[PDB]
RNA sequence: AGGACCGAACCGACUAAUGUUGAAAAAUUAGCGGAUGACUUGUGGCUGGGGGUGAAAGGCCAAUCAAACCGGGAGAUAGCU
RNA sequence: ACACAGGUGGUCAGGUAGAGAAUACCAAGGCGCUUGAGAGAACUCGGGUGAAGGAACUAGGCAAAAUGGUGCCGUAACUUC
RNA sequence: AAUUCCUUGUCGGGUAAGUUCCGACCUGCACGAAUGGCGUAAUGAUGGCCAGGCUGUCUCCACCCGAGACUCAGUGAAAU
RNA sequence: CGAUGUCGGCUCAUCACAUCCUGGGGCUGAAGUAGGUCCCAAGGGUAUGGCUGUUCGCCAUUUAAAGUGGUACGCGAGCUGGGUUUAGAACGUCGUGAGACAGUUCGGUCCCUAUCUGCCGUGGGCGCUGGAGAACUGAGGGGGGCUGCUCCUAGUACGAGAGGACCGGAGUGGACGCAUCACUGGUGUUCGGGUUGUCAUGCCAAUGGCACUGCCCGGUAGCUAAAUGCGGAAGAGAUAAGUGCUGAAAGCAUCUAAGCACGAAACUUGCCCCGAGAUGAGUUCUCCCUGACCCUUUAAGGGUCCUGAAGGAACGUUGAAGACGACGACGUUGAUAGGCCGGGUGUGUAAGCGCAGCGAUGCGUUGAGCUAACCGGUACUAAUGAACCGUGAGGCUUAACCU
C-alpha cells in the first residue's frame, strides 16, 4: 500500500487538473424584482416567476 | 511466532 | 400493458367457477397415453390460489392411498377440463400450508354453510 | 433478408390445442419505412436504412428533419440499417409489414439487455464464493488469485474481474415463430428475448439453418 | 432433487425400509437426480425377512420427489416425501412383488414400464 | 439493483423514516409551509397528499385512520374540518414545491414545501 | 449441611468475529466458567535486586524481568559494520 | 498523552408480568453519544429469510440453527450406595 | 499404548469405502510397580471417535434490512 | 542474512506436448465387436466421497476421460493455519545433570487506507484542418468449439455359432455460456392479517410506540435459479500425417523431380461482441452561417464595432440507465415524475351499528375494508421568458473539369 518513490509536480498537477470547478452559466434575472438568482430556485427575497410566495 | 520465519 | 391482456382476454376461457381456498374440489383432467386419450379425476383441497388473468393457478391437496399429493392447475389452460366443487369449507387464511404440514384429524377442516 | 426493428411488449403464453404451453414474447413490430437505399455506387455495397414509431417536431433537429423530408417519409424514432443481401431491392419511402416474415419459420433476436451495473465476480463470471466460516476473514467474494508470480510478473490481458454488467447489446438465435398477426402490428416468439419491456428489438431471419 | 447423502424411503415390498443414494448416474459432475433417473444406493435399515439386508449396494430408480416434475402444461406434481424403488443391480429389474404409493406418468418406458404395471396409481 | 424499485432510503432505518415522516406532516399540515431538505420534501408529498385525499369525505373510520396514519388530535381536527373542504373541488397536487438556496452550514439542497392556498 | 445444584451482582478470560497507522500499547460484540468460598474487595501496613514473592510459568516485582529502574566507574571494550 | 466504546469502593432502588437487584416496557430524573446532506454499485462488517438435500463443507459440526419455563408421569448400564 | 521405528502390524466391530476410534493377539526398537503399576462412580470452557436432532457450514448461492464504501460541503492525518 | 514468509487445502488460473477422451491415418498374430503399437493433432473437456495435516496412496462408485508437466515444488500486500518450526506439558529413550531426538501426543496472535506498471470498467481534454447531427464500411481484437444414451440403417455385412459394425439419418440427456421472469419457486424489515407483554392517546371500544421486522402468517413489483428459451454447427479454403493418378530421371519400377486430385475438432473464414485515436484518424446523407472597418512585423496576420446560425452545454421532472461523470426520455404545440380516478393484485368478511349469549366470542351490514414498486387515463402540483458556448463560406501546389 506503501508508495514506491515520491512522485513529481508535474504528475501532481495532471491529477489535479480535473479538479476544476466550473461556475454557473448565468444566473437568471427576475421578471418583476430585477434581481439575480439561480434557475428554478427562488430569490433571496422570495418572489419567483413573480409570485411571492414567501412573505 | 514461527510460521514466517523460516527454520 | 393492453396488448398483451388483449391476446390473453381472448385465450381465456369463459366458464370457471369461483371458488373459495378450502373447498373440496372434484377436478377433471384430461390425460393422453400416446394414441389414446382420456379423462381422469382428481379429488382433494384447495390449498393455494394465484389469481393473474391467463396465468391462474390453484393447487390442490390429495392424499391418495397413503401418501399426500399436491398438484398444481393452471385455470385458463385447456388440458383441464371441468372444476366442480364437492362441498364448500370454512377456514379464514387465504393460503393453507399448514394442511402440508398437519395430518388426519387436524387436516380436517369445517364446511362454510354461510 | 431484412430485419424488422420493433418494441419488446411484455411476455405471456400461448395454449396449443394437443396441451403444450408455450411461452412467447410479443414484439410489437410496427410497420417499417425505408429512408435511404445505400448501393455500390457511392458506397461499394448495397443496404437499406429503414426507420418507424413517431416523433414531436420540437423534439427533431434540422439534419434529420431534412433527411427525412429528401424522401417522402415522415419522422420516425431512431434508424436502423440492414444489409440487403444479393437479389432484393426497394423504392426508398417503400414501406414493409411483417408478411416477410409471416413467410418465415426461424427467426432471430438482436436487442440491448438489462442492465445490472457495476457487479462483482460472482454475478458476473460465475465465480465461486470461498468459504463462509472456519476462520474466513474478509474475504468471502472477492475473486482471489488473479496471476501467478514473478514470471509472468503481470496480469495478462483479458483477465476475468468485475465490472460492468449488462447494458450491452446481445442477440438470441433460431428462436421458433408461433404466430405473426397482421392487423395488430405484433410478432411472437418462443422463449425469452433481451431488453426490458420498452426495449427496441432488431429482428432477423435466422442465419443458422 | 436427489443428490448424493439423501436419505430415501422405499416405496416397494423389496424388504428395504429406508436407504441413502450414494451417487448419481450418468454424465460426470453430474449434481442431482429427477424422477425418471436411475441412482446407486446403500440400504441403511431393512425388515429381517428382505430379500436384500442392511448393508448392500445396488442401484434405485427414483419414482417421488417433493420437488416434483413438471409437466408441459405448467402443472407441477409435489408428493410428500421422496421414494425410490431398488432394482437388480445388473440387470436393473425390481426386486419387490408389489409397489405402494402413486408414481408419475413421465416414467414411462419398458423397463419402467414393468415397475408401473404394479403401480395402483398414476 | 432498485429496477422499478421506489422510495427513499434517506439514510435512516424504517422505523425512524415513519415516525419523521409522521412528524414532518404533523408540522406541514399545521404551519401550512415549512422549509426542509429536498428529498425529504419529495417523499414528503408521498406522504402527506394521501392524507388530504383521505380528508375529502368526514366519516368516523376515515377520522380513524387519519390518528393511525398521524397518530394526533389537533392534527385531525384542523385537517378535517378545514383542509376537507378546502381542497374540495380540485383532483390531486396539493403540496408544491420551491427550492430555495442552500442550507448553510452542511451544504444541503434545501426546498420550501407548501400547501396551495394560502 | 455442602470447597453441593441452576443463575444475576462481582471475579475471571474458553470459543468465534470485528479490531491491527484501533474507539483501546490487550478492547468490544454474541456465546462461556466460578458465584458461601482454597472466594472477592475497600483502606493501611510489610518483604527488594543475585534479592522479594511464587497452588511453580523462569511467572510478577510501576506498560521494562534467565536478574528492575536511576545516577556513577565510562569516552568500558569491540580482531565487527 | 486526547472532550479516549476501557478501569473505579459505598448509600437509596418505585409500576406492571416475574421466583428475581435478570428481562420487556415505564415513572421521578437525564439524555439523543460535537460532523451533516444525498445516492441505494462492487466489496466488507452486523443481522433476517429461503425451495429440494441435511455435515456431502472441513484439519474438526468452527460458527450458525435447534433445545429452553412450571407441575405431574417415567427414568438404564455402572457405583464409592 | 500420551510409549510401536518397520507400521496404515494382522484379525474383529463400526462405514458404500476408516492411516483416526473400539476389542483382541504379543514379534515391549525403547511398559512395569510410590521418578508408582493396574482399575475406577462422579467431575472437566480437557483429547479421539460415533449416532439422533438441527440447520446457508456445503451442493449453489439468491434476495432483503441497517453501518462504511461512492458524490457534495467543512476539518484534515500516517507509514514511505 | 540493514529479511526473497515454509507443506497442504480454497478461489482463480495460463502455457507446453512427451495426448487421457473426442478427431484423422499406417501396421496388426485386425473375420465382426473390442483391442495392441506407432505417426499427425492442443479447439474443447478432464470425477464425487471414506481414511490421513498430507502432495502421494489405498478403497467405494461413476465417466467419453479421472492426462503429464511448467508457472518462486503458480497463487498468504487474495483466504485458511491442520502439519513443520518459539515459549507450557508429557511418554519412550540418551545423558551423572542442565537438557536432546527427520520419534510421538495435547495447546499455541497471519499486519497494510495501492504511489507506479498490469488488468477490469467508465469518463474529461484536444485531435481528425469551416461547424454540427446521425447511419454505416471494416483494418484489428475478443467470445464460442465438450459430448453420452437411444432409435433407424439391422439384427444387415461378418462369423461355426455365441456375439455384432464402418458410413449415414433422427430424437433425447449431462457439464458449460448467454438471455428473461411467461410458468414453479426464494426473498419481498415500504402491503394485509394473527398474536404475548407493556406504555400512551382522559376512559370502554379502536389504534399507535417499543421488545431482533417483538414473534409469526401470507405476499405485489423488482432482483433471482433449482425455472424456462437458446448455443456448440452445416458449408468453404490451404493443409499435417496418410492414401493416391499419370510420369520420367534410372527402357523397368515410383505419390514428385515438372504437374494434377483427396485428406483432421488444429490454421483461415462461416456465428457472436467490441471496433476509424485504424494520427492510415475512412465513407454516405442532411443542416447551418454569403457584414463593415483599421493597422503594420502585407501575414495561414493582430485588433475594433455589428451580428451569433445549425447545434451543444447548463438547469428542472427523471428512467427496468447509473458509484460519480456517461447514456436514455421529457420541458406547458407537455403524461417526464408526484398526486387523483377506473382497474389489476395481495390480505381475508374492517370500523361503526344491530341481533343472540351471563361472558369470551359469533352472526347480518360484508368477499367488506386497506392496499408498495403494477396498469390505463387524467395537466391538479413541479418541469419558467430567457441568459451561456458555438459566428460570419472555410489555406497552398499540381491535375482534370465546366464556363
Ligand atoms: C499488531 C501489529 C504487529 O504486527 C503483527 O502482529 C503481525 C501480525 C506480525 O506477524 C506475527 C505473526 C507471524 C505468524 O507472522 C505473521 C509471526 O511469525 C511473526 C513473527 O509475528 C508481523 C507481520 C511480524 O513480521 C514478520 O516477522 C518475521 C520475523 C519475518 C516475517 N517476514 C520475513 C515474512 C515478517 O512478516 C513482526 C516482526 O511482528 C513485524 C514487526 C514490524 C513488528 O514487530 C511490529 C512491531 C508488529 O509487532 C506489529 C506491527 O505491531
Amino acid at each position: 500500500a506503501v508508495q514506491q518513490n515520491k512522485p513529481t509536480r508535474s504528475k501532481r498537477g495532471m491529477r489535479r487538473s480535473h479538479d476544476a470547478l466550473t461556475a454557473v452559466t448565468s444566473l437568471s434575472v427576475d421578471k418583476t424584482s430585477g434581481e439575480k438568482h439561480l434557475r428554478h430556485h427562488i430569490t433571496a427575497d422570495g418572489y419567483y416567476r413573480g409570485r411571492k410566495v414567501i412573505a | 511466532m514461527t510460521h514466517s520465519m523460516r527454520l | 400493458s393492453n396488448i398483451i391482456k388483449q391476446l390473453e382476454q381472448e385465450q381465456m376461457k369463459q366458464d370457471v367457477p369461483s371458488f373459495r381456498p378450502g373447498d373440496t374440489v372434484e377436478v377433471k383432467v384430461w390425460v393422453v397415453e400416446g394414441s389414446k386419450k382420456r379423462l381422469q379425476a382428481f379429488e382433494g383441497v384447495v390449498i393455494a390460489i394465484r389469481n393473474r388473468g391467463l396465468h391462474s393457478a390453484f393447487t390442490v391437496r390429495k392424499i391418495s392411498n397413503g401418501e399426500g399429493v399436491e398438484r398444481v392447475f393452471q385455470t385458463h389452460s385447456p388440458v383441464v377440463d371441468s372444476i366442480s366443487v364437492k362441498r364448500r369449507g370454512a377456514v379464514r387464511k387465504a393460503k393453507l400450508y399448514y394442511l402440508r404440514e398437519r395430518t388426519g384429524k387436524a387436516a380436517r377442516i369445517k364446511e362454510r354453510l354461510n | 433478408m431484412i430485419g424488422l426493428v420493433g418494441k419488446k411488449v411484455g411476455m405471456t403464453r400461448i395454449f396449443t390445442e394437443d396441451g403444450v404451453s408455450i411461452p412467447v414474447t410479443v414484439i410489437e413490430v410496427e410497420a417499417n419505412r425505408v429512408t435511404q437505399v445505400k448501393d455500390l455506387a457511392n458506397d461499394g455495397y448495397r443496404a437499406i436504412q429503414v426507420t418507424t414509431g413517431a416523433k414531436k417536431a420540437n423534439r427533431v433537429t434540422k439534419p434529420e428533419a431534412g433527411h427525412f423530408a429528401k424522401a417522402g417519409v415522415e419522422a420516425g424514432r431512431g434508424l436502423w440499417e440492414f444489409r440487403l443481401a444479393e437479389g432484393e431491392e426497394f423504392t426508398v419511402g417503400q414501406s414493409i409489414s411483417v408478411e416477410l416474415f409471416a413467410d418465415v419459420k426461424k427467426v432471430d433476436v438482436t436487442g440491448t439487455s438489462k442492465g445490472k451495473g457495476f457487479a462483482g465476480t460472482v454475478k458476473r463470471w460465475n465465480f465461486r464464493t470461498q468459504d463462509a466460516t472456519h476462520g474466513n476473514s474478509l474475504s468471502h467474494r472477492v475473486p482471489g488469485s488473479i496471476g501467478q508470480n514473478q514470471t509472468p510478473g503481470k496480469v495478462f490481458k483479458g483477465k476475468k474481474m468485475a465490472g460492468q454488467m449488462g447494458n450491452e447489446r446481445v442477440t438470441v438465435q433460431s428462436l421458433d415463430v408461433v404466430r405473426v398477426d397482421a392487423e395488430r402490428n405484433l410478432l411472437l416468439v418462443k422463449g425469452a428475448v433481451p431488453g426490458a419491456t420498452g426495449s427496441d428489438l432488431i429482428v432477423k431471419p435466422a442465419v443458422k439453418a | 432433487m436427489i443428490q448424493e447423502q439423501t436419505m430415501l424411503n422405499v416405496a416397494d415390498n423389496s424388504g428395504a425400509r429406508r436407504v441413502m443414494c450414494i451417487k448419481v448416474l450418468g454424465g460426470s459432475h453430474r449434481r442431482y437426480a429427477g424422477v425418471g433417473d436411475i441412482i446407486k444406493i446403500t440400504i441403511k435399515e431393512a425388515i429381517p425377512r428382505g430379500k436384500v439386508k442392511k448393508g448392500d449396494v445396488l442401484k434405485a430408480v427414483v419414482v417421488r420427489t417433493k420437488k416434483g416434475v413438471r409437466r408441459p402444461d405448467g402443472s407441477v406434481i409435489r408428493f410428500d416425501g421422496n421414494a425410490c424403488v431398488l432394482l437388480n443391480n445388473n440387470s436393473e429389474q425390481p426386486i419387490g412383488t408389489r409397489i405402494f404409493g402413486p408414481v408419475t406418468r413421465e416414467l414411462r418406458s419398458e423397463k419402467f414400464m414393468k415397475i408401473i404395471s404394479l403401480a395402483p396409481e398414476v | 439493483m432498485r429496477h422499478r424499485k421506489s422510495g427513499r432510503q434517506l439514510n435512516r432505518n424504517s422505523s425512524h423514516r415513519q415516525a419523521m415522516f409522521r412528524n414532518m406532516a404533523g408540522s406541514l399540515v399545521r404551519h401550512e409551509i415549512i422549509k426542509t431538505t429536498l428529498p425529504k420534501a419529495k417523499e414528503l408529498r408521498r406522504v402527506v397528499e394521501p392524507l388530504i385525499t383521505l380528508a375529502k369525505t368526514d366519516s368516523v373510520a376515515n377520522r380513524r385512520l387519519a390518528f393511525a396514519r398521524t397518530r394526533d388530535n389537533e392534527i385531525v381536527a384542523k385537517l378535517f374540518n378545514e383542509l376537507g373542504p378546502r381542497f374540495a373541488s380540485r383532483a390531486g397536487g396539493y403540496t408544491r414545491i420551491l427550492k430555495c438556496g442552500f442550507r448553510a452550514g452542511d451544504n444541503a439542497p434545501m426546498a420550501y414545501i407548501e400547501l396551495v392556498d394560502r
